[PDB]
C-alpha cells in the first residue's frame, strides 16, 4: 500500500503538473515565435519603402 | 588640395561634399573641432564618413580634411606594456597632454613614443638579399619578448649600411639598395588594420595551449592558433575566463581587446598584470600584454576599430615567430555597432536588424588566426589564437551573432546561466559546449604523459552525457525506482561535476592545474567509478559502499587543492578507493 | 499584333520592361533575346513587372519581350491524351525528339498539341442545326479507350451552316457557324485559361458511390463520383501502391495525374511505372487514358504553382464530354511550397507558417471545381471529377 | 546674434522640422516661441543642407506654424551646477520645482557628460554596509559599484531603496552620502512617499533631485537622467564627495526614448525598440567609480520595473550586461512577505571579491558566502520536490535541507524594510545556517575556515 | 572602357553610361594606382548598372577609377585534364600546378533536365559505412544528403564517404566532384591534407572557397562544381560523385546578395527563391536516358540550433531522396560516425539492395535490426522508470542490443571500411543475440541460412 501510493502520486504529478505545464508552455512558445516573425516582416517592408 | 564642406549630420554619420579627389576607407578631421572619422561610402562628390567621436556642436558648413591613407597603426618599440584607445591613441599620454581626467574631442596623438630612445643590437650585416620579413635587428622592449625589428612588406632590395646603436624610432637605422632606388628603414611600421598582414603559407594548429583551467583542458581543449568563442548570458563568467586564461596561457604575448564593455574591467586588468609575476622568468604578465580600450559609453564607430586593431598588433608579434592570443570581450558590441551604423544607411537588415554582411566581417576577421609561415627566409613559425566573448541577449545563442560565430569558430564554449546562479565555476555547459580539437588534443596527450587519455576523456563526457539522459528522464518520474547500477553513475557524474569542473579562479590553487595535476584527479575520479562498478557487481547493495568510503570521497574532493609539489597525494587515493 | 515592349531594368528573378500598354495582367511573356518564362505581376503606366521564373543570367535592358496576350492556358484537343506534359503544358515527349536534347533549354518554346498529325473527324450533326456551347458536332478516335468528343467552343451561338466528315489537323477548319458577329469557322483545337474553370448549368451533389476496388475504401471510408479525397504519405506507408490500384481499378473514363513538384528520382518512378500499368477491360497500357503532368523540383515555378491547375482544366474539358474524371495530386504539400515562394518573391504579407495568406482560398478554388455537374449544352449530359490529393507535411 | 527663424516646414508629433536655416549645430539646445508667448524648449536630431529636425521636449500642442518661432541657442543642453544646488528640487528638465530662489551656477556643463580615463580610473574595492543581510554577505555593494535593482510592477522596490540609503555607510570612517535622486514618468504616490521618509532620515537636506512625474511630458523624460549624473559627477570629483545615485523608474525611460525611435522612422530592434538601447543606457551607467588623485566617488543604485516580470526582456537585459551584477525582487517572495523579497539565487555582485576578506569584513565571507549559495539552490530544489513528489518521498540528506532553505528565507533574507544589522551579525547568523548540514556537507569551506567556526 | 562612377556604398558600386549590359555579367575595375578588381552585376538599368566588387572598394577613388565590361557571366574553362587539379570557388588555380587548355566554356548556370529524360538509378554504392550502406543505401544517380550541425564531425564523414565510395564489378573508376563551400582554411586544409594523402585525388576534382572570400565567390561555388561534374558525367561518360560543404554558408551568401538589392526576406529571413535555388542545384544529377554516365550528389549541411522546421534542412527534404541525419548526444558519447538511423531514411533504397545488387538477405535483416533498435532503446529507458527488476529475460537481451548495436555496429571509425560483406555478417551477430521468436520479420528460410 505504500508503495502503491508513492507511485500513486506520482502518476498524479504528472497528469496535474508537469505534462499541463508543458502542454500549456508549448502553446505560449509556439504563439510568440509566429507573431515575431510575423512582426518582423512588417517593418522589413517598411525598411524596404524607404 | 580640397577642403570638403558638411552636409548632413546625423549622430556618428556625418556627410560632405567636396571630396572627389578623395578615396574609400581614408581618415578625415571632421568639423571645426577636427574630429577624427572615416569615409564608408561615396555619391558623386558626396562622401558619407563614418565620425569615431562625439558630434555634438557640428552642423553643415564646417570643413573636413583628408588624409589620403587609411586607419593604421605604428608597429614599433614603445607598444607592449602600453593601452591605446580604438584608434591605437596612448590613453596615458592623453592624460598628460590635456591635463584631464575626460576624454577630450579633437586632439591627434601619436601610438609610440618617437622621442624614446631604444638600443638597437644588429643582427644583419651588409650586403645581403632581403626582402619583406627578414630581421634586420631587434630592441628588448622586455626581458621576455624580444622585439625583433624586421623588413617591412614593399622592401625588396640589398643591406647596403647597418650598425648598432641608440637611436629612437624615427632615426634611421638602414639603407636597402632596390630597384626603386636607395630606401631608409626605420624601426616603426604602418600598417592598416582593415588589412591583414601577409604570411608564407597557413598552417593547421595541432599544439594544445595551457590554459590552467579543468573543464577546457580536458574536455574542450583550444590549440595554439584556434578560435573559440564563448557566449553566455549577463553573470556567467564571460570575463573570467578571458582574465584567467591571459594569466596562465604559455605564449608570448596577449592582446587583450576591450570592446564595449565597463570601464571599471581595463583598471583592475591593467594593475593585476604587472603584480602576476612569472616565477620561471621573473618578469610579469604585463610585459608581455597589449591592451586595447574602447568602452561601452565610448563613440560606437569606435568599436569596430578597436577589433580590427588588435588583430593587426597580434599579427606583429607573429610574424616573429611567437605565439600570440587575441581576446575579444565582447564580440556583440563590435555587432552593435554595425546594425546601428546599418540603420542610419537605410541597409537592409537581417535578422534582429543585423546587416547581411555580418557574417562575411567575422569570417574576415578569425580567418586570420591560426598557425601561419612567417614572411622571411628563416621560415619562422608564428601563431594566433583568437578567444572570443559573445553576449547574446537573454542567453539565447539562436542570435546571428553566436550563429554565425559557430559556423567559423572550432571551439564553443558556451556558458550556462543554471549553472552561474548555483554557482558552479567556470559554467560551462558540458553537453552544449564542444570542441573540434578534441580529437587531435586527445592523440597528443596521449603521447606527452603515455596514457590512453582520449579515451578516458571519452569516459568522462559520456558519464556526464549518461547522466544528462538520466537526468532528463528522471526529472519528472522521480529516482526511487532508479536501479543500484544506475545511481553509481549519478554519484560518478556528481564527483565529476563539483571535483573536477568546478573550479574558483579566486582561490590560488584552483585557478592553475597542471597536466599531472589534470591527470591524477581524472585517474581518481574515473578508476573510482570503474572499481566501484566492480563492487557493485560483487552483489552489494547501493547504499553500502559509499557509507564506507566518505573518507576517501572527501580526499576526491580536496584533490584540486594538492599543491604542484605534493601531487603524490592524488595519486595515492587510486590504491586506496580499491581497498 | 502584339506590341512588343523594351527591358528597362533587371534585378533578380524580376524584369521591367516599358513600351507594354497593349498587354494585360497576368499574361505569359518571353522575356529578353532568349525568351524565358516570364509572367506580368504589375503594370504602371505603360511599364508592367514580370516575374521571371527561369534563371535571369545573360539579359539585360535594350532586350525586346513580346507578351503571349493571354493568362496560363492550355490547347484542348485530340493529341492531348496519352501525351506528358509539365505545369505550363509543355510537351516532354515532343522537347525530347525534336530538340535531339535532354533538356529544356532557356527560351525554348514548343506547341503543347501536334498541329501537324491527320486525325479522322467523324461528323455527327448535319448542316442546319441550332447549336451553343457544349453540343457535340462529332468526335475523333484519338485514342483506343476513349472517344474524344469534339464540342461546339464557349462563345459561339448560331446555326450549322456547313458540315463535312474526313481526315484534319487540329488547325484545320471543319465546320461554320452563322454567328450573330457573323461568320465563323470552328477547329479541333481549342484554348483556356488554367486560372478560370469551365462554365455548367448546373452543379450536382455527388451522391454515386465509386467502386475502387479496395475492399477497406468501398465498404468504410467510400468515395463518390465528383468528391474529394486527401491522403498522407509517409514514406513506406505503399502511397504509390494505394495510388496504382485507384488509377486503374476505379470505374472512372479517364485518369490526369498530376505530379505538382516531386524528387527527379522520385518522378522517373512515376513516368516508368504509370505506363506499366494495364487496363483490366481491354488490355492495353493506361497511358491511353490518362493525361500525365510532369513537374520535378527544379522547374520554373510557374509550372509548380498551377500544376493542379492546369490537369483540373483538362479534366474540366473531358468532363463536358460526359466522362467521368479522376485527378491525382501528389503531392499538394509540394504545391502548397510554389505558392509560399511566390509570396515571398511578390513581397506580400506572410500568413501563417509562411504560406500566403490566400492559401485556404486558393484550395477552395480547386476542389470547389471537381464535382457531378451538368455540362453546358442542349444534351445536359452529366460528367464527374474526382479529386484524389496527397498530401506530404514536413 | 540672436539666432531665429520663423519659417517652420512641419509639426508631427513630438518632431518638428525648420527649413532655410544656416548654422544649426547637432545636439543644439532650441527654444519654440509660439503665437501667444509660450517657451518650450527642445534638441536637433539631423541638420541637412537647410533643413533642421528638432525634438520638443513638452510637445507639441496647440502650435500655429505661420506664426511661431524657433531660437537656437547654440549650445547642448546644460545643467546649472552650483554647491547651492544641495537640497533643492529640481523639475525633470532643471527648472527648481520647490518654489525657491534661483541657483547662482557655479558651471555650466553638458548634460551628456564625459568618459572617464580607464587609466585615471580607481577600481572600487570599498566596502559599504547596507545593513541587509543578502547585501552585505551575497551579493556586497561597494563604493563607486554599479549595482542595480531589479523589481516589478506592485512590488516594494520603493521601500528597498529608502532602506538603502538610511543605513548605508562605510568601515572605519565617518564620512556620508551625498544621495541624488531622479524620478522618470513615475506616479506622485512613489515621489511623495520618497520624500516623506527622506525627511524621515534627516538625509533629504543632503540630497539633490529632479522630478518627471507620470503626467509629465514623456519627450523630456531623455534628458531627465542625464541632469542627475552631470550633477553627480560634479559633487564627486570637483567637490570631493562621495555620491550615491538612485533612480527610478529606468522602464519609462527606455519607453521614452522608443517615442522618439518611433518617431523618427529608425530602423527597430528587439520589440520595437532602438538599436542602440545598450550604448544608450552605457551613457549613462558607467558616469560610475573613482578616480586615482580625487577623493571623490560615484555609486549607482538603478531601479527598474521588468515589463511582464521577463528578464529577458531588452530593458533588464541590457542593464546586467553594462551594470556589475544586480538585485532581483520576485512577486514570488513577496508573496510570502519576506521582506525584502531579494532573490539572491540569480543575483550577483562582481566588484566583492576585492572588497571582502580579512581587513574589509571578515577572513572568511568568501568561504561561507560560496557555501550559502550551493546549499541554498539545492534546499530550493528540494523544496520544490516535497511540494510534488511529497514530504515522505523526499531523501533524509534533502530533507535536512529543505528546512535549510525555509530558514534562510524567513530568518535571514527576511528582516524587515528598517533592521540595519552588522556584518559581524550577518556573517554570524549564516554560519548557524549552516551548522544543521552535517561537517561533511561543507566542502566549498577549507578545514581550516571549518575549524574556527 | 567607363570612366563613370557615381555611387560607391560599401563593396557596391554603380556605373552609369552603359549600354547592353546585362545581369551576373563580368566587370572589370581598373583603379586610380592600376590595380585591378574584378566584380559581377547584381542588377542592371538602362542608365546604370550596379555590381559587387570581389576584393571590396577599399581605397577606390570614383573620379579617376575605370570599370571594363566583359559581356559574359562567370563561364567554366572545362577540359579532361582537370582531374587532380584543385581550384578556387572562382576556377583559378590554387594547386599552382600547369595550366588547363579549356576544351570549352561553358556558363555555371546549366540546363534542366527533362524529367521523362531522367533514368532510374538502380546500381549500389558500397559507402563503407554500415550505418549507410546497410540501413539507409545510397544509389547511383540518387540525392542524399547529410545532415549535421555545428560541431558535428561532418568534415572527417565528409572525408570518408568520398575515399571510401566505389561500385561493385563495374570495373570503372568512380569519379569525386567535391565542393567547400565558405569553410574554414583548416577545415579545407584538412580535405585537401586527405585526399593527398590517400591517392582519391588521382580520382578527384576539387573547388575550394573559403569563408573570407566574397559573398558572389560562395554562390558560384555549387555552380562550378556542378558544371563539371555535369561535362565529366554527361559529355564523358563518367560516373560522378558530388560532395558539397558547408550548404548553409551558401544560403548566406544569398541573403547577402538579397539584401544588397533590398529584396524583403521569406520564412526566417532567407529569400523568397530558395526553393528554385536550390533544387536548381540539387536536380543536377542521375542517370540519363541513352547516356552511360551519371551524377550522385551529396549536399551537407549544419541546420541553425539544430532544428528540421529550418529553411535550409525543411526544403532540402522536399528535394533530396531522404536524407542523413547526424545526432548531437551520439558525438558526445564517443559513437563514430554518429549517423541516428531512425530520424534517417532513405527513399530509394528498395532499388540498392536485394539479390543482385547486395544480398538476398539485406532488405529482411535491415527492418529486423531496425525494430530491434527501438524495441532496445525503449527496454533501456524502461530500466530507468521502472527499474531493471521489471525487465525481463527477454527485454536484457533488447537492452544489451541496444547497446551493442550503437557501440559496435554504428560506432566504426572514420577510417573503416567495412563491405557489404562484412556489414551484414555484423548485423546478424547482433541479432544472434535475441531468440528466434524476437527475429520475426525474418523468414525462416533466410534466418536458417545465416543466423549463428
Ligand atoms: N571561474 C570562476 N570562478 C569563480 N567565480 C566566477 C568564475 N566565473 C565567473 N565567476 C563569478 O561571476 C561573476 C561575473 O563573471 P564575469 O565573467 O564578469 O561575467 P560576464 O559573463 O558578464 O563576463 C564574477 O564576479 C565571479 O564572482
Ligand atoms: F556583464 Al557581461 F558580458 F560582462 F554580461
Ligand atoms: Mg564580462
Amino acid at each position: 500500500a505504500e508503495e502503491i501510493e508513492k507511485t500513486r502520486r506520482r502518476v498524479n504529478a504528472l497528469e496535474y503538473m508537469t505534462i499541463p505545464q508543458l502542454e500549456e508552455t508549448i502553446y505560449y512558445i509556439k504563439m510568440k515565435l509566429e507573431e515575431n516573425e510575423r512582426a518582423e516582416v512588417t517593418r522589413l517592408i517598411k525598411v524596404k519603402n524607404m | 588640395m580640397q577642403i570638403g564642406k558638411i552636409i548632413k549630420v546625423s549622430g556618428p554619420l556625418v556627410m560632405a561634399e567636396n571630396m572627389s579627389e578623395a578615396s574609400i576607407q581614408d581618415m578625415c578631421l571632421v568639423g571645426d573641432l577636427g574630429v577624427i572619422g572615416e569615409i564608408i561610402e561615396m555619391r558623386q562628390d558626396v562622401a558619407s564618413i563614418q565620425v569615431y567621436e562625439e558630434t555634438s556642436g557640428i552642423g553643415p558648413g564646417e570643413p573636413v580634411r583628408s588624409t589620403g591613407e587609411a586607419l593604421s597603426v605604428e608597429l614599433g618599440p614603445g607598444i607592449i606594456s602600453q593601452m591605446f584607445d580604438g584608434i591605437q591613441r596612448p590613453l596615458d599620454t592623453f592624460m598628460e597632454v590635456t591635463q584631464s581626467n575626460f576624454l577630450g574631442r579633437g586632439v591627434q596623438l601619436p601610438a609610440l613614443d618617437h622621442e624614446k630612445q631604444w638600443w638597437f643590437e644588429a643582427t644583419i650585416e651588409e650586403g645581403t638579399e632581403v626582402s619583406a620579413g627578414d630581421i634586420i635587428g631587434y630592441v628588448d622592449e622586455t626581458k621576455i619578448i624580444q622585439h625583433k625589428i624586421m623588413v617591412p612588406n614593399g622592401i625588396k632590395g640589398t643591406v647596403q649600411k647597418i650598425e648598432s646603436g641608440s637611436f629612437t624610432i624615427d632615426d634611421p637605422i638602414c639603407v636597402i639598395e632596390t630597384e626603386q632606388g636607395l630606401k631608409e628603414l626605420t624601426m616603426m611600421q604602418k600598417w592598416p588594420v582593415r588589412r591583414g598582414r601577409p604570411i608564407k603559407q597557413k598552417l593547421n594548429p595541432d599544439v594544445p595551449m595551457i590554459t590552467g583551467q579543468r573543464v577546457i583542458d580536458t574536455f574542450f581543449p583550444v590549440t595554439k592558433g584556434g578560435a573559440a568563442a564563448v557566449p553566455g548570458p549577463f553573470g556567467a563568467g564571460k570575463t573570467v575566463v578571458q582574465h584567467q586564461i591571459a594569466k596562465w596561457s604559455d605564449v608570448d604575448l596577449v592582446v587583450y581587446v576591450g570592446c564595449g564593455e565597463r570601464g571599471n574591467e581595463m583598471t583592475d586588468v591593467v594593475n593585476e598584470f604587472p603584480e602576476l609575476i612569472d616565477p620561471n622568468t621573473g618578469e610579469s604578465l604585463m610585459e608581455r600584454t597589449v591592451l586595447i580600450a574602447n568602452t561601452s559609453n565610448m563613440p560606437v564607430a569606435a568599436r569596430e576599430a578597436s577589433i580590427y586593431t588588435g588583430i593587426t598588433i597580434a599579427e606583429y608579434f607573429r610574424d616573429m615567430g611567437y605565439d600570440v592570443a587575441i581576446m575579444a570581450d565582447s564580440t556583440s558590441r563590435w555587432a552593435e555597432a554595425l546594425r546601428e551604423m546599418s540603420g542610419r544607411l537605410e541597409e537592409m537588415p537581417g535578422d534582429e536588424g543585423y546587416p547581411a554582411y555580418l557574417g562575411s566581417r567575422l569570417a574576415e576577421y578569425y580567418e586570420r588566426s591560426g598557425r601561419v609561415i612567417a614572411l622571411g627566409s628563416d621560415q619562422r613559425e608564428g601563431s594566433i589564437t583568437a578567444i572570443s566573448a559573445v553576449s547574446p541577449s537573454g542567453g539565447d545563442i539562436s542570435e546571428p551573432v553566436t550563429q554565425n560565430t559557430l559556423r567559423v569558430v572550432k571551439v564553443f564554449w558556451g556558458l550556462d546561466s543554471s549553472l552561474a546562479q548555483k554557482r558552479h565555476f567556470p559554467s560551462i555547459n558540458w553537453i552544449q559546449s564542444y570542441s573540434l580539437y578534441s580529437t587531435e588534443v586527445g592523440r597528443y596527450m596521449d603521447q606527452i604523459l603515455q596514457q590512453d587519455w582520449s579515451d578516458m576523456v571519452t569516459e568522462g563526457m559520456r558519464i556526464l552525457q549518461e547522466e544528462e539522459q538520466l537526468n532528463e528522464i528522471v526529472r519528472l518520474v522521480g529516482i526511487d525506482s532508479l536501479s543500484d547500477n544506475d545511481r553509481l553513475t549519478l554519484e560518478v557524474a556528481k564527483s565529476i561535476r563539483e571535483d573536477y569542473l568546478q573550479q574558483n579562479a579566486f582561490d590560488d590553487v584552483d585557478t592553475f592545474t597542471s597536466r599531472e595535476k589534470q591527470f591524477n584527479m581524472l585517474k581518481v575520479i574515473l578508476t573510482f567509478g570503474k572499481e566501484a562498478r566492480k563492487a557493485l557487481s560483487l552483489g552489494a547493495y547501493f547504499n553500502e559502499i559509499m557509507e564506507g568510503t566518505v573518507a576517501v570521497r572527501e580526499r576526491i574532493s580536496r584533490s584540486k587543492y594538492i599543491p604542484e609539489e605534493e601531487l603524490a597525494k592524488i595519486s595515492s587515493i587510486n590504491e586506496e578507493i580499491k581497498e | 499584333g502584339m506590341q512588343i515592349g523594351k527591358i528597362i531594368k533587371v534585378s533578380g528573378p524580376l524584369v521591367m520592361a516599358e513600351n507594354m500598354s497593349e498587354a494585360s495582367i497576368q499574361d505569359m511573356c518571353l522575356v529578353g533575346d532568349l525568351g524565358v518564362i516570364g509572367e506580368i505581376i504589375e503594370m504602371r503606366q505603360d511599364v508592367a513587372s514580370i516575374q521571371v521564373y527561369e534563371e535571369t543570367s545573360g539579359i539585360g535592358p535594350g532586350e525586346p519581350v513580346r507578351s503571349t496576350g493571354e493568362a496560363l492556358s492550355v490547347e484542348l484537343g485530340p493529341g492531348i491524351i496519352s501525351q506528358m506534359f509539365d505545369g505550363i503544358q509543355r510537351p516532354l515527349d515532343t522537347f525530347m525528339e525534336v530538340t535531339q536534347s535532354n533538356f529544356l533549354g532557356r527560351g525554348v518554346q514548343l506547341p503543347a498539341l501536334d498541329h501537324e498529325k491527320q486525325w479522322w473527324f467523324e461528323a455527327t450533326i448535319e448542316e442546319g442545326t441550332e447549336v451553343s456551347a457544349g453540343d457535340i458536332i462529332g468526335y475523333v478516335d484519338e485514342t483506343k479507350i476513349i472517344q474524344h468528343k469534339i464540342m461546339v467552343p464557349n462563345g459561339i451561338k448560331g446555326t450549322v451552316q456547313k458540315i463535312e466528315s474526313g481526315s484534319f489537323t487540329i488547325d484545320d477548319p471543319i465546320c461554320v457557324i452563322e454567328t450573330e458577329q457573323g461568320l465563323k469557322e470552328l477547329t479541333m483545337m481549342q484554348k483556356w485559361p488554367v486560372r478560370r474553370g469551365r462554365p455548367i448549368k448546373q452543379k450536382l451533389n455527388p451522391d454515386v458511390p465509386m467502386i475502387t476496388g479496395q475492399r477497406v475504401i468501398d465498404t468504410f471510408f467510400p468515395v463518390t463520383k465528383g468528391g474529394a479525397a486527401a491522403v498522407p504519405g509517409p514514406f513506406g506507408a505503399g502511397k504509390t501502391v494505394v495510388q496504382h490500384q485507384i488509377a486503374k481499378w476505379s470505374d472512372v473514363d479517364l485518369v490526369v495525374y498530376v505530379g505538382c513538384g516531386e524528387r527527379g528520382n522520385e518522378m522517373t518512378d512515376v513516368v516508368n511505372e504509370f505506363p506499366e500499368l494495364i487496363d483490366p477491360n481491354t488490355g492495353e497500357s493506361l497511358m491511353e487514358r490518362t493525361v500525365l503532368i510532369a513537374n520535378t523540383s527544379n522547374m520554373p515555378v510557374a509550372a509548380r504553382e498551377a500544376s493542379i491547375y492546369t490537369g483540373i482544366t483538362i479534366a474540366e474539358y473531358f468532363r463536358d464530354m460526359g466522362y467521368d474524371v479522376a485527378i491525382m495530386a501528389d503531392s499538394t504539400s509540394r504545391w502548397a511550397e510554389a505558392l509560399r515562394e511566390m509570396s515571398g518573391r511578390l513581397e506580400e504579407m506572410p500568413g501563417d507558417e509562411g504560406y500566403p495568406a490566400y492559401l485556404g482560398s486558393r484550395l477552395a478554388e480547386y476542389y470547389e471545381r471537381s464535382g457531378r455537374v451538368i455540362a453546358l449544352g442542349s444534351d445536359q449530359r452529366e460528367g464527374s471529377i474526382t479529386a484524389i490529393s496527397a498530401v506530404s507535411p514536413s | 546674434m540672436i539666432k531665429e527663424y520663423r519659417t517652420i516646414k512641419e509639426v508631427v508629433g513630438p518632431l518638428m522640422a525648420v527649413e532655410k536655416v544656416s548654422g544649426v549645430k547637432y545636439e543644439e539646445l532650441i527654444e519654440v516661441r509660439m503665437q501667444n508667448g509660450e517657451i518650450r524648449r527642445g534638441q536637433v536630431l539631423e541638420v541637412q543642407e537647410d533643413k533642421a529636425m528638432v525634438q520638443i521636449f513638452e510637445g507639441t500642442s496647440g502650435i500655429n506654424l505661420k506664426n511661431s518661432s524657433v531660437r537656437f541657442l547654440g549650445h547642448p543642453l546644460q545643467l546649472g551646477v552650483s554647491e547651492d544646488m544641495i537640497g533643492r528640487v529640481f523639475d525633470g528638465l532643471g527648472r527648481p520645482k520647490d518654489n525657491g530662489p534661483e541657483i547662482l551656477p557655479e558651471k555650466y556643463l553638458d548634460i551628456n557628460g564625459e568618459v572617464i580615463n580607464p587609466i585615471a580610473r580607481d577600481y572600487p574595492d570599498e566596502f559599504i554596509q547596507t545593513g541587509i543581510s543578502a547585501i552585505d554577505h551575497l551579493n556586497t555593494l561597494v563604493r563607486g559599484q554599479k549595482l542595480p535593482v531589479f523589481s516589478g510592477s506592485g512590488l516594494p522596490h520603493k521601500e528597498l531603496a529608502a532602506q538603502i540609503a538610511r543605513q548605508a555607510t562605510v568601515l572605519d570612517s565617518s564620512d556620508d552620502f551625498a544621495v541624488v535622486f531622479a524620478a522618470i514618468g513615475i506616479t506622485f504616490e512613489e515621489a511623495e512617499f520618497f520624500m516623506e521618509d527622506f525627511r524621515q532620515t534627516g538625509a533629504i537636506d543632503r540630497s539633490v533631485m529632479f522630478m518627471n512625474l507620470a503626467n509629465d511630458p514623456a519627450i523630456e523624460r531623455i534628458a531627465t537622467p542625464r541632469m542627475a549624473l552631470t550633477a553627480a559627477e560634479y559633487l564627486a570629483y570637483e567637490k570631493g564627495m562621495h555620491v550615491l545615485v538612485i533612480m527610478t523608474d529606468m522602464t519609462n525611460y527606455a519607453e521614452a526614448l522608443r517615442e522618439i525611435s518611433a518617431a523618427r522612422r529608425e530602423v527597430p530592434g528587439r520589440r520595437g525598440y532602438p538599436g542602440y538601447l545598450y550604448t544608450n543606457l552605457a551613457t549613462l551607467f558607467e558616469r560610475a567609480g573613482r578616480i586615482r588623485g580625487l577623493k571623490g566617488s560615484v555609486t549607482q543604485i538603478p531601479i527598474l520595473t521588468m515589463p511582464e516580470d521577463d528578464k529577458t526582456h531588452p530593458i533588464p537585459d541590457l542593464t546586467g550586461y553594462i551594470t556589475e551584477g544586480q538585485i532581483i525582487l520576485t512577486r514570488e517572495l513577496y508573496k510570502s512577505g519576506i521582506q525584502p523579497p531579494i532573490d539572491v539565487l540569480p543575483s550577483l555582485s562582481r566588484l566583492k571579491d576585492k572588497g571582502t576578506g580579512a581587513g574589509k569584513t571578515r577572513e572568511d565571507h568568501a568561504a561561507t558566502m560560496n557555501q550559502l549559495f550551493a546549499a541554498y539552490a539545492q534546499g530550493k530544489q528540494a523544496k520544490e520536490l516535497a511540494v510534488v513528489l511529497g514530504e515522505s518521498a523526499l531523501s533524509d540528506i534533502d530533507k535536512i535541507y529543505a528546512k535549510f532553505a525555509e530558514r534562510f528565507e524567513n530568518e535571514y533574507v527576511n528582516q524587515g524594510f528598517y533592521t540595519n544589522r552588522t556584518i559581524t551579525e550577518t556573517l554570524d547568523l549564516g554560519w548557524e545556517l549552516l551548522a544543521m548540514l552535517p561537517r561533511t556537507e561543507l566542502k566549498r569551506i577549507k578545514d581550516d575556515l571549518l575549524d574556527k567556526y
